[PDB]
């Protein structure tokens, strides 16, 4: 799984070298950044439920047809709305995972791999999840480098959906 | 491969839960001790050539049969392979330290090593002893109190000692 | 040439990705460490001549036969002693190069590549240059993380000679 | 490849000199502005999909002939290749920014691109215009004053603008 | 471009053989089927405009939000509705191409290659084009093996969109 | 690989005999039913996306544990692999129908599949159920009486059902 | 084994596709041609013994030395003449095999593979078997497309012998 | 590669038009003459060995210098290569006939052949003459009136003659 | 691989000793008989085609079932493979003779041959008999007294017979 | 071209080594054997015409049909008999070439490469050339190691024809 | 590749003639001088390391600019490549001597060397001088009269000198 | 292991050929040279101890620091001097091995492979072993081609050390 520490180890191992000062600098920057990453992660985790309920509605606001139109892929049933909130919950949970592990590795492995294969098969519009992640970005209520951290991984998801 | 931070994420995901406060506070202590971790990696890596050579000298000094004609570091081809093995075993112990997890040591180095030496006809008992000698050399250098900001690093040395034992056990 | 910034770029480019927050952390640690690296580099550069004269003698002390024995590979002539000091000067100059560029890249490219090929052909004992680099390590007169930096690249040379 | 720090080392080595005080003080200013450099890379990279898409929309809106039957982004195979090219050109501009040197942009991306488009039959004039539109989009986002510690970043934007112009010139 | 005649030639050429009776049988079946393929192709070509206007509306019926919602990707402007009809026209034109050339080659080369790359970038829902192609399937007004032909290539498009 | 015509040749050759009148008349009946065979392949293949998707929906609707955190179609990487497997299993069932022989299904698809799922940790019971659901979907579509020259196709459906059962049995 | 149905399946499988209408056309041409192929096959099978006795003599006529010259490779003994008729019988049996399976696959697998290796080792002149197959071609007594079928596979053998 | 049907589609697409009535009626005449096309391919392919051999015999009978010591089919390695070339040239002429288009002959065979023979030192004049002799042999066999449903095939022979001339011109 | 001279060196090295006088005098006798060794290799190799063919004729003459329809040298593909195997087995027997050691026969040819024939379904009993027939043919030709300087070569023939038996035993 | 000197050079060059004493021994054995090889070569060259006329007849004796049967591949015309003698002359000329160059290289390059391709195309029986080479073997009238040399390369041809 | 014996065969074949008496007697003189040829190869090869090193020392002693910072054997990577080139050039000169023909020197070493150095920026004048110094060293060692059966070897040294000049000319 | 007989076998086997007269010549040259090789081998073996004691001293003469300087890599202890003589004994033993096996194979396998890896790790100067092998070369007391043989393999070692 992709992290600065695993990259540093992968970088050296590919070339059959012990680690050098080159790699050690990288991991320091990782430990140095953890401060702001741990802050963003714990803050989103605490206000997780409110963000998921907020984001889910922002989707239904922007795309009202998702609550009216008949079909399993839509949020026009108690099942659909349960599936929607679950999926939104997954995205947010992956964003905290990346902050804790200080890299894109978690979201890459558990979410992005085969993402376009699922959305295509199950008729899930990418833009629904952009609008979800857009709400989280604007309303997570973070400041300083904690906000820089959170948004970096949020936009990385958005880019994967576009 | 994983590290201390990627393993907790993996185990949390399998249950499908957000991290608890007792998991953030645990990982935050990991970061605070990060300075001690980097010195230990830097110090051991800075004396790689010596730790391998000195351990080899003592090994062959204790088991002369290894370098006798017929026996398993006679000829330069087998001697070099032995020096290489010791160097490789050390290389992946240092990888494990920086990450705080033995997954890379297990997956890449250890797994399928015992079975290799058996097919070759290499004493696994002799290999583990060479590992153990590198352990004592590596620990003493890493925890050498001269020329560094004083502070306790007892926990970190057990972890380092864990990876060295782990490799010895894997081929013993 | 190997640096944290080139590794970070190489890491992303190999996998056809834009840079992520994983790589950005690494470069911060590099810029954060530069403070101590620039200090060690400028300090050795200033006291360069004294270190080269000091190291050269430490070699002739430990190995007196290098000044007596006849042959072009030895420091028993004005030519030999000029070649010796030059070579020692090269090693020190490469150590400063690594501190400025924050990685092993310079010493790897300009010195280590084909090192064992030269020493073998021209009958130059590796231990001569260890003893040279050992003197620099003990007598550079640096403190704190500046000393940690300098020595990291000095020992990287020593390991390449052993 | 090189960066701002590796180029000065290379040019110093060719003369066989230690670094001067005017070279350390110059590189030390490089490190102090490092924070501004990382934000610019982070901001542009965080809006990669949009900068490519919006630039493409405007390009084909100005030159409809490109997407007409026969013409060089008609069919999804050629349209996708075009969107890919734009995405790749952008990818290597961001690489150059972080390093503070165009060597990676030159060696990997630009060199042997003009000659490619000529063999394919792709308007190099149209490519450069797509690059220029990404430039304006990238600069505005990077130097957007909302939500960041205020400070001058005029020099850095010219450097960023340099790499974008450089790619346009290379295929114009 | 993929056709039975090009496949037959590709099959032999890969194995360095002259054509055998194996390959000659295939091309006969192609010429034998052309009768129904040419009929379906000319019939759709004649009633092309009515089918494009009909299909375009069936989309706007099923998805009314595409004519209301603001944004370049939607048919809520004279530009958008022009782009919509054009795209639908393309799909139908490719279906006739496959009937004339007796294989999927045309639709594969001019349409399917990089299809998911376009829809993702320009925010075009696959289901819009399914509903378009669904209308053509039901209302082309063909019978016998002519209908079997037309629908075979129509469903091949639908499968590529799902 | 073989087909209905190549298998009879192979078995005839092993004895070293010319074909009997009861073998020509049997193979001639094969050709006469060829039209029905091509429709069944065409119809099933024309609804590939739906048969896979609808079968998957029902499967996960009956066994929610499969898509729960930890369990074997959680995450999009495993879900996609599952959708791929189902799609592949279907692809080789249609290959078998056109040929009138399961040799290609056996050699390429089935053989060494059960042993794969065991190493991965994938419920073979759940896979077979997904196959069975595709069977019912495939049969109903293939033998749908609307919009085709009426005629009996009972024998052909058992053969089609044979290949679907065969795959279920192979991993059950 | 090479047939239009196996080629059609091999064509699709190599590219990881389901079968398209391209491949389905090929197999129809195969089933359409079977009519004439089954006729040629059953006709040769019925008049098999007369053709083998006829062809064998045509060889001994054209090459009289094969019945006089001493040596195991010649038909100058009861063993040799038994081996000759057997071999001729094999060729004819393979020709019917290709008609039933509608392709060269049978003759390719059971006869042609390693053909030049046998004839070289056992000193069997290719021209003997051409003359055998030439007699079958002229005297099989078939008409229309049945004759076109039979001869196609007969000449494919002759070409393999030349 | 393309055929008679794929070329018209490609040229129609470049303009972005549906096929006209004068294009369907033209392609429908192509299908009606399809029977004559298959016989010509079948007949020529059925006498491949002879057309190559007989053409080679006459070639070397007219230009003995080719097989003299030093000259370009002396030794079996060069003679075999020559027989192979002739066989290959013929193989791709038959490919072109079945398709009704020379794209496969051009792309795979002809293009970059003249430049090959120049580097090798092979008379391109002698190659073209060998092609021409195969032409006359191929045409006579293809248009041989014995044992086939009588009918005019004059147009088809010019097309066949076109591909043979085309190869001669390409290396002449 | 080794030869008569490289094996004695290997066994001497394993003990770490110089060669004794009884080892030099033994190897010196090896060189003196070298002429007889080269004739035997030359003679057998000069009749390779015949020894293989004649042995095959007799084999299939004794076991007609092998070449009957179904049975393991029916069809030219299996017959050729059989003729190839016999030719290969012979090729490595001649390699062993020249060297005076079976290491190359063992390592390259024999080891993992029995297990091959079992998976294929090839009678190992029939293979060994084909080897034995080549033995008698090879020996008679090698020790044929006409047209060579007369002298005893009894020892050398047993050695040659040893390698042939060894191959028979390995697959019997 | 294959010779002991070219093999010795090829052996070293493949492994990037200078030549060792291993390779030098091989070339000595070559120069040592040249004595008998040069004797066999010059002896056959001198009695070349008599051997070609003798061998050609031995063929026509054993296979009388080659002088009677009509066809270009047979020696039943002044052209055919000229082609026959020429071909026999080629074989003998290659045998001398191998003796001079002390290896199979000449016969391999100028004769064996594509041999089975020619005989198959032009309907030339391998056994004709065996019988030719059999006569040369028996009637070259050489003794000692000169005869051992000549026959070694003659049988190498025979093996290539079988 | 060819040797002294394979070239005469090739030129004889191109005319299609048997060897004359003046060609056998010429090649027989080649064999008689074979002993002198083997000593020259043995002697030069036995002092490979020294001839390369001593020639390099003198070269850089005459052209210090080559090893100055910037210039083309500065740094160990370029110095090693230079020592390698010299070693390779020598390796192929010794190959040519043993064979008595420069075909292997031409085909493998020399051809496309001048064009390499031009692209790299390596003084071809300096390379040729390094070759010339190896020539004088190689000749003196080869024709050293101490410890060998006395006899004239003047012709052989010119041939050796020919190959050394040839390499110098090829890159001068 | 590399010998003329193993090379001859390797040469043929790589190209799937039986051995030709090309390879047989090589092995004759090997057996022809054995005479002088066996003489050099037995002569060095007999006078082995005197040569090892002589060579060891020539090292200590030329490099007196090896007997004074403290450290395990030096001959300044009873252990060191035992290790020295042992190593010298190994070199001589390998030289006899090459003469018996008529090639470099033994010294290549048992000594040269990984040679630079040992000397680098254990700080053993190559020049020490050159001086050892130089003494053996001058004082083995052989004449004629026996001396040519011995020295060929001695210089092959020296070249491997330089
Ligand atoms: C090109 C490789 C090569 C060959 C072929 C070769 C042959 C060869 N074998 C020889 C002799 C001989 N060859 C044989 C061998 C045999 N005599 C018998 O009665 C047995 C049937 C047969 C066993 C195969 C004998 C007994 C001698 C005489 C004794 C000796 O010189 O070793 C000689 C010495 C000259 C002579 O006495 O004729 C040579 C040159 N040398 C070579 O360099
Ligand atoms: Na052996």
């Amino acid at each position: 799984m992709k992290t600065p520490i695993t990259e540093a180890i992968a970088a050296a191992d590919t070339q059959g070298r012990f680690l050098s000062n080159t790699e050690l600098q990288a991991v320091d920057g990782r430990f140095k950044r953890a401060v702001a990453s741990m802050e963003a992660a714990r803050a989103l985790t605490n206000n997780a439920q409110s963000l998921i309920d907020g984001a889910a509605q922002a989707v239904y606001q922007k795309f009202p047809y998702t609550t009216t139109m008949q079909g399993s892929q839509y949020a026009s049933t108690p099942e659909g709305k349960a599936k929607c909130a679950r999926d939104i919950g997954y995205y947010l949970r992956m964003v905290t995972y990346c902050l804790v592990a200080g890299g894109t590795g978690p979201m890459d492995e558990y979410l992005i791999a085969g993402l376009s294969e699922i959305n295509s098969t199950f008729d899930l519009s990418p833009s629904w999840y952009i609008e979800a992640l857009k709400y989280i970005k604007a309303n997570h209520g973070l400041t300083g480098q904690a906000a820089v951290e959170a948004n970096a991984y949020i936009d990385y998801a958005i880019n994967a959906l576009s | 491969m994983l590290d201390a931070f990627a393993k907790v994420v993996a185990q949390a995901d399998a249950r499908g839960e957000f991290l608890t406060n007792a998991q953030f506070d645990a990982l935050s202590n990991l970061v605070k001790e990060g300075n001690k971790r980097l010195d230990a990696v830097n110090r051991i890596t800075s004396n790689a050539s010596t730790i391998v050579a000195n351990a080899a000298r003592a090994l062959f000094a204790e088991q002369p049969q290894l370098i006798q004609p017929g026996g398993n570091a006679y000829t330069n081809r087998r001697m070099a392979a032995c020096l290489r093995d010791m160097e490789i075993i050390l290389r992946y112990v240092t990888y494990a330290i920086l990450a705080g997890d033995s997954s890379v040591l297990d997956d890449r180095c250890l797994n399928g090593l015992r079975e290799t030496y058996q097919a070759l006809g290499t004493p696994g008992s002799s290999v583990a002893v060479a590992i153990q000698k590198m352990k004592d050399a590596a620990i003493a250098i890493a925890n050498d109190p001269n020329g560094i900001t004083p502070g306790d690093c007892s926990a970190l040395m057990s972890e380092i000692a864990g990876y060295f034992d782990r490799a010895a056990a894997a081929v013993a």
